[PDB]
């Protein structure tokens, strides 16, 4: 589902940021002064970072602050793939399955992550620690295995190294830009 | 089948589109089968007009067997929209080609 | 359902206190059995697994052109154009 | 083309010679407009003289039509002049079809 | 002289009398009937297996199994009625030999 | 494949097979078939007026062929004789729906219709 | 005539130590005051005389495109925007030019500011690469506070302000018109390209489309001599393009190399899987995703330059190697490429929303082998049609690689269909 | 003023004029989906793709202006290759409703297939279906029948005022609906059912009542509300049921 929006218990009750309200006003100043609807694309990402799982009522409150059409602002976040719509846990990890990564085994890393963290490849974990979702290209293709979680993307991870990093992530953060090899040249 | 033949060909000359090679051979097979109906009436009713009683019933048993070929090829007895600007409307069923040859032999 | 006059079929009124209808008196008026779409909801709804499923009356033999119906609304019944057959999940 | 085209034009060049032959006589009394399309020829004739046109095509040595078998008329209210009598002619010795019209 | 749908290839026999009397005008029709089976028999022997209607769905309606699955076929089936064929403008005259005479459709 | 008196078909699990198009109305050279449609309670939208006049109708099989859902399927009927014109012409379905007595033959005949002959 | 690889010459190579102060010592804004003092007509001529080629996946001249705007007289003030995100997979344009060395990209906007006539500079980075985008914001904050670019900095009258904005990460950074629409605030969909380019009207102003690898090359072309970049490469193609090699290889690495380099020597620098073109079956593409796969027989004659690669099948747009092994399936790999374009398609032109999705659904059957042998040739007819009748060139990106299955191959696809027909059917 | 030849014949046109707008002066209509009367010019279909005298790629009639004196052919071989092809893309993911569909003859996409579309065959396997969108009194909207264009999207924002319809997805799963469950306001949004070319939006009062055939049209002025004049009312035997807006130069701007 992408077009359909729920009406029960997630349609009227939502909160807007108050501590980051001063930072939200500064974001509009970065673009053009008159005819500023450019901040709506940036504020959608900022609201998702502060409050997890963006609601339909939260999008309506964001459109009133920037002063724009309610139908246009709701549709703007629908086209983008970066913003989450349903629900995500503390740290949501996305795996790359695209052809440059698939050539040097990407499915082997995906199968190892699916069994160690349990549950299906599409459905998220009931414990709400790691959310599994099939994604396209992330960015850095230099490392053959690539996975992006929360903010920092881990590059070059083996079949046994990926499961060990996932279990360690439950208590302590584990950035691993290059576990396999140097980032510049390998 | 001698009728609509003139009409469909006029539409075929207007649209400049040739009928399929199989449909062309069915059109002659049914174009000659109409001559078996017309030239019989050109004799039977003509002789009935003069005073001859026999030849009218000599060939109308044959003619009623002839309408079975029309009925098997299209749902109507006499007049059928079988001949169309798209060549021929419907295919010949498997129980006709064995019947036409058996009928022509006798 | 019938009131005073002959039974209604596929929503059709006979006559208000008998004024227009008079010919259908000596001869008995026709009636179709199960014409109020009572047999339409009598058939049980089929369960589905896919997001969209193609409908057919009885393959290519019986008259039914292929129509795809989406079963994702949950609250909606989900029925094809030709049939009253409902699909869930 | 296998099923696209009905027939190829080959006699059309020879039929176009007929459209020039009658036009070479050049009467304002008879000729006016000559149209030829799809293996056929169409001529329209001035109302004042139709009988001298009908004596032509008949008997003539180069074009021996003679048989003036079919005779039609068009009903149309678009033009200032309403009806249009259309003659359909056929030759038995020459084997060709030509059309005569009134305006 | 003027072929319609695969002619000259089929051997035709034309009965022509001497006097313009009713007896000779009767004999030619009976001689047409005796020399009609030859056309039917040649039509039975020469049959190419293939298509019944033209492949163009703009002129001839598609098959029943064809329209139920594919999209384009059903729309052309829908549009071949109400406002059907769409004919190219221009006056045309065709005549195919009837057993009585000619059908001069204009 | 033979055409006689008109009768409209139905699906194996109830329901009217006719969808109401005005398609068969346009093909009809006699214009014997009349059709007017209103929504059936809720959801389905299938017919209200459906008269096929036997005062006209040349029996083409056109409406049998033009119908996408195969509602009008022509049965091998012969017996039809009336006192008046009113008894002859078919009413709003009903008598046409009473083609159930011929629908058993229709189901056998249509088995020769799909993948034609 | 033959070109040698690099040989101690690079536009941007620093990755070991660079931040702000460390970068300045190692060639950064060396002639910043010299370039600012020079006129806009002479600075635009500096790029045109050298003959710089477009680093982004388009195949357009960089000198011609930058001078296309020119700005003789304008009511609304002009602004130039540079794309930092990577569209096509198998490209290290965002991981190296934005993450490793942000000082080169930040100086590039200031270098093409006074010459192009831009009031403000904008950057659009990838949504997934948040850590990489944060490094660009940190370098911009260090430059503005100290006094490198803005208001009256670097000894120039014309003001230029740099701002970084996060993108969606799909087709938003794809097309030239798409970058203007994404920065404006509207949904990620490219504008109509035929009547007006970026120069005529883009986000209420005259604009110019720039790539991350193209904008970073502009200070390198201005500070160093024009003949230094013109010498390396071919007759038509000039400069140096960074090529990223990843896939079936002993060690995958992205490294800068000179133009018109042979494929046999470029793959040898990173060392491929088992053998380059002797034992392992070659199926490597010259581009990222825009270019179709190259055959094993024709690989030595093909060059990295855009002029030479156009003769053999299709020219490399992204210009990056994606090596494939003999053990890896060819049909399964290209099916994923079209599957990428199924999700990246914006949803405007009808032969792309219901075209690419139609192509991918048929291509899924080819892996199984249920498809007819006649269906291969019919697939080629539809795929060619999308290339011509689309507003943006992302539809072309789902058209070129599919043509690379019909070309060169064909018995490989037929063998998969024939095997399933005899075993299952 | 600058003259440019269209199908060899030269016609006078303004300096800023569309290719489809200029072709109408020479009495030639190209296949259209995105309007030229009052709605804003937009791509998002590429049906009106026409080839110039010297061009490597075909250009859209809505987007590309004439500008310079260049020849453009309407009945060209290159133009026919596009029109016969783009139709196949439109019908690859089309739900098939033609008999059940509320429109039948009035549908613009239905007519274009008969005149320009490829008749011989259609290759397709599995068409995607969209969920039904919420609508109040007028125009019962079916999202499946919609071709996903930009006509009603711009109509809500410009002509109607308050925006409601827009883009929802990215690929074939993208819907033209409101996304949030909310009923559309009246004002002038009743004309949106008459605006859409396909049988996607059609009035609930006139749904499954009468087809385009058999109904006879007659022009009459509107009685309810002043200024509004000229509206076609279908007779369809005895009692009228379908009402449609008739085109007017100054009286009404293609909306009742
Ligand atoms: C499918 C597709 C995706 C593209 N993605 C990008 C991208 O992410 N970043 C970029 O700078 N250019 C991208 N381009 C190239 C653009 O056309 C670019 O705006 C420009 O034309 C390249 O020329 P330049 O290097 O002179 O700016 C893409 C092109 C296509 C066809
Ligand atoms: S009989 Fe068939 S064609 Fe006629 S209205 Fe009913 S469904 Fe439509
Ligand atoms: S058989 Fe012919 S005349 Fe009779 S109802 Fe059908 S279409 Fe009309
Ligand atoms: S070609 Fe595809 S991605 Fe590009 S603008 Fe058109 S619909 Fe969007
Ligand atoms: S939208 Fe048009 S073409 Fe499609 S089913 Fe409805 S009437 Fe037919
Ligand atoms: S509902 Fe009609 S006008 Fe609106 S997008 Fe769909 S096809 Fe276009
Ligand atoms: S293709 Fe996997 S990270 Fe780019
Ligand atoms: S009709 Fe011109 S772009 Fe759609
Ligand atoms: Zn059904």
């Amino acid at each position: 589902v992408h077009r359909d929006t729920p009406e029960n218990n997630p349609e009227t009750p939502f909160d807007f940021t108050p501590e980051n309200y001063k930072r939200i006003e500064a974001i509009v100043k970065n673009y053009p002064e008159g005819h500023k609807a450019a901040a709506v694309l940036p504020v959608l990402d900022l609201a998702q970072r502060q409050n997890g799982w963006l609601p339909i009522s939260a999008m309506n409150k964001v459109a009133e602050i920037l002063q724009v059409p309610p139908m246009r602002v709701y549709e703007v976040a629908t086209f983008y793939t970066m913003y989450n719509r349903k629900p995500v846990g503390k740290y949501h990890i996305q795996v790359c399955t695209t052809t440059p990564c698939m050539l040097r085994n990407s499915d082997s890393i995906l199968e190892a992550i699916q069994k160690k963290l349990g549950i299906k490849v599409g459905e998220t974990t009931p414990d709400k620690l790691f959310t599994l979702i099939e994604v396209e290209c992330l960015g850095a293709c230099v490392n053959a295995p690539m996975v992006q979680i929360n903010d920092n993307y881990y590059e070059d991870l083996t079949p046994k190294d990926i499961e060990e990093i996932i279990d360690e992530l439950k208590a302590g953060k584990i950035p691993k830009p290059g576990p396999r090899s140097g980032r510049f040249s390998c | 089948m001698c009728n609509e033949q003139a009409y469909s060909l006029a539409v075929e000359k207007l649209l400049n589109i040739r009928p399929p090679p199989r449909a062309q051979w069915i059109r002659v097979l049914f174009g000659e089968i109409t001559r078996l109906l017309n030239h019989i009436m050109a004799v039977t009713t003509h002789a009935l007009d003069i005073g001859a009683m026999t030849p009218f019933f000599w060939m109308f048993e044959e003619r009623e067997k002839m309408f079975e070929f029309y009925e098997r090829v299209s749902g109507a007895r006499m007049h059928a929209a079988y001949v169309r600007p798209g060549g021929v409307h419907q295919d010949l069923p498997l129980g006709l080609m064995d019947d036409i040859y058996e009928f022509s032999k006798n | 359902x019938x009131x005073x006059x002959x039974x209604x079929x596929x929503x059709x009124x006979x006559x208000x206190x008998x004024x227009x209808x008079x010919x259908x008196x000596x001869x008995x008026x026709x009636x179709x059995x199960x014409x109020x779409x009572x047999x339409x909801x009598x058939x049980x709804x089929x369960x589905x697994x896919x997001x969209x499923x193609x409908c057919d009356g009885g393959g290519g033999a019986l008259g039914h052109p292929r129509v795809y119906i989406n079963l994702d609304k949950e609250t909606k019944t989900g029925t094809c154009g030709y049939c009253g057959l409902q699909f869930r999940q | 083309r296998p099923t696209v085209r009905p027939r190829n034009d080959v006699a059309h060049k020879q039929l176009s010679a007929f459209g020039e032959y009658v036009a070479e006589i050049l009467p304002k009394y008879v000729q006016q407009v000559q149209v030829s399309c799809f293996n056929e020829l169409e001529i329209c004739i001035h109302p004042d003289g139709v009988i001298p046109v009908l004596t032509f095509l008949r008997d003539h040595s180069n074009a021996q039509f003679k048989s003036l078998a079919d005779l039609t008329a068009v009903d149309i209210p678009t033009r200032q002049n309403r009806f249009e009598i259309v003659y359909n002619l056929l030759s038995l010795r020459f084997n060709s079809r030509i059309r005569v019209k009134t305006y | 002289t003027q072929p319609y749908d695969v002619y000259d290839q089929v051997e035709f026999d034309v009965p022509i009398g001497s006097r313009g009397d009713c007896y000779d005008r009767y004999l030619c029709r009976v001689e047409e009937m005796r020399q009609s089976i030859r056309i039917i028999s040649q039509c039975l022997n020469k049959m190419p297996p293939g298509e019944i209607k033209v492949d163009d769905a703009k002129v001839s309606p598609p098959k029943r199994a064809e329209m139920k699955t594919s999209m384009e076929s059903l729309i052309h089936h829908f549009k071949l009625y109400t406002e059907g064929y769409q004919v190219p403008p221009g006056a045309t005259y065709t005549a195919i030999e009837a057993p009585k005479g000619e059908f001069g459709v204009y | 494949r033979f055409r006689g008196e008109h009768a409209l078909r139905r699906y194996p699990s109830g329901e009217e097979r006719c969808i109401a198009c005005k398609l068969c109305e346009a093909v009809c050279p006699a214009q014997a078939i009349t059709i007017e449609a209103e929504p059936r309670a809720d959801g389905s939208r299938r017919t209200t007026r459906y008269d096929i006049d036997m005062t006209k109708c040349i029996y083409c099989g056109f409406c049998q062929e033009a119908c996408p859902v195969d509602a009008i399927v022509e049965g091998p009927n012969f017996e039809f004789s009336t006192e008046t014109h009113e008894e002859l012409l078919y009413n709003k379905e009903k008598l046409l729906n009473n083609g159930d007595k011929w629908e058993a033959e229709i189901a056998a005949n249509i088995q020769a219709d799909y993948l034609y002959r | 005539s033959l070109k040698d690889e690099d040989r101690i010459f690079t536009n941007l190579y620093g990755r070991h130590d660079w931040r702000l102060k460390g970068a300045q010592s190692r060639g950064d804004w060396y002639k910043t005051k010299e370039i600012l003092l020079k006129g806009p007509d002479w600075i635009l001529g500096e790029v045109k005389t050298s003959g710089l080629r477009g680093r982004g996946g388009a195949g357009f001249p960089t000198g011609l495109k930058w001078s296309f705007m020119n700005k003789p007289s304008d009511g609304r003030p002009k602004y130039l925007v540079v794309n930092a995100d990577e569209g096509e997979p198998g490209t290290c344009k965002d991981r190296e030019i934005i993450r490793h060395d942000p000082h080169k990209l930040v100086e590039g906007c200031l270098v093409g500011g006074r010459a192009m006539g831009a009031r403000a500079a904008y950057i659009y980075i990838r949504g997934e690469f948040y850590n990489e985008a944060s490094n660009l914001q940190v370098a911009i904050r260090e430059a503005y506070e100290a006094g490198l670019i803005g208001k009256n900095a670097c000894g120039s009258g014309y003001d230029f302000d740099v701002f970084v904005v996060r993108g969606a990460g799909a087709y938003i950074c794809g097309e030239e018109t798409a970058l203007i629409e994404s920065i404006e605030g509207k949904q990620g969909k490219p504008r109509l390209k035929p009547p007006f380019p970026a120069d005529v009207g883009v986000f209420g102003c005259p604009t110019t489309v720039a790539n991350v690898e193209t904008v970073a090359v502009s200070p390198t072309i201005c500070r160093r001599g024009g003949a230094w970049f013109a010498s390396f490469g071919r007759e038509r193609n000039s400069g140096t393009k960074l090529f990223n090699i990843s896939g079936h290889v002993n060690n995958p690495c992205t490294v800068e190399e000179e133009m018109s380099v042979p494929l046999k020597e470029l793959i040898e620098k990173h060392a491929g899987g088992v053998t380059g073109g002797w034992d392992n079956l070659l199926a490597v593409i010259p581009g990222g995703s825009s270019t179709p796969l190259i055959p094993k027989s024709v690989c030595e004659t093909v060059l990295m330059d855009f002029d030479a690669l156009i003769q053999a099948q299709t020219g490399l747009g992204t210009a990056a190697v994606i090596v494939m092994d003999r053990s890896t399936d060819i049909v399964k790999a290209i099916a994923r490429l079209i599957e990428f374009y199924k999700h990246e398609s914006c949803g405007q032109c009808t032969p792309c929303r219901e075209g690419v999705d139609w192509m991918n659904k048929v291509m899924a059957r080819f892996v199984r082998g249920d498809a007819r042998p006649a269906e291969i040739d019919s697939l080629w007819e539809i795929s060619k049609q999308i290339e011509g009748h689309t507003i943006c060139a992302l539809g072309d990106g789902a058209a070129w690689p599919v043509q690379g299955l019909i070309r060169h191959f064909r018995p490989e696809l037929e063998e998969r269909m024939q095997q399933f027909a005899q075993q299952h059917q | 003023l600058i003259e440019v030849f269209v199908d060899g014949q030269s016609v006078m046109v303004e300096p800023g004029t569309t290719v489809l707008q200029a072709c109408e002066k020479v009495g030639m209509q190209i296949p259209r989906f995105c309007y030229h009367e009052r709605l804003s010019v937009a791509g998002n279909c590429r049906m009106c793709l026409v080839e110039i005298e010297k061009a490597p790629k075909v250009v859209a009639a809505c987007a590309m202006p004439v500008m310079k004196g260049w020849n453009i052919l309407t009945n060209s071989e290159k133009t026919k290759k596009a029109r016969e092809g783009v139709m196949e893309f439109l019908l690859a993911n089309h739900p098939l409703d033609c008999p059940i569909c509320d429109q039948g003859g009035e549908c613009d996409l239905q007519d274009q297939s008969m005149m320009f579309g490829s008749d011989r065959s259609r290759f397709l396997e599995g068409k995607r279906a969209v969920e039904d969108k919420n609508i109040g009194p007028l125009v019962k909207t079916i999202m499946t029948r919609c071709i996903q264009c930009t006509r009603c999207i711009r109509f809500a924002s410009e002509i109607a005022g308050v925006d409601d319809l827009g883009t929802t997805g990215r690929g074939n799963d993208m819907q033209v609906g409101t996304y949030i469950e909310k009923m559309f306001m009246s004002e002038l949004s009743g004309n949106i059912i008459d605006i859409c070319p396909v049988g996607a939006l059609t009035x609930x009062x006139x749904x499954x009542x009468x087809x385009x055939x058999x109904x006879x049209x007659x022009x009459x002025x509107x009685x309810x509300x002043x200024x509004x004049x000229x509206x076609x009312x279908x007779x369809x035997x005895x009692x009228x049921x379908x009402x449609x807006x008739x085109x007017x130069x100054x009286x009404x701007x293609x909306x009742x």
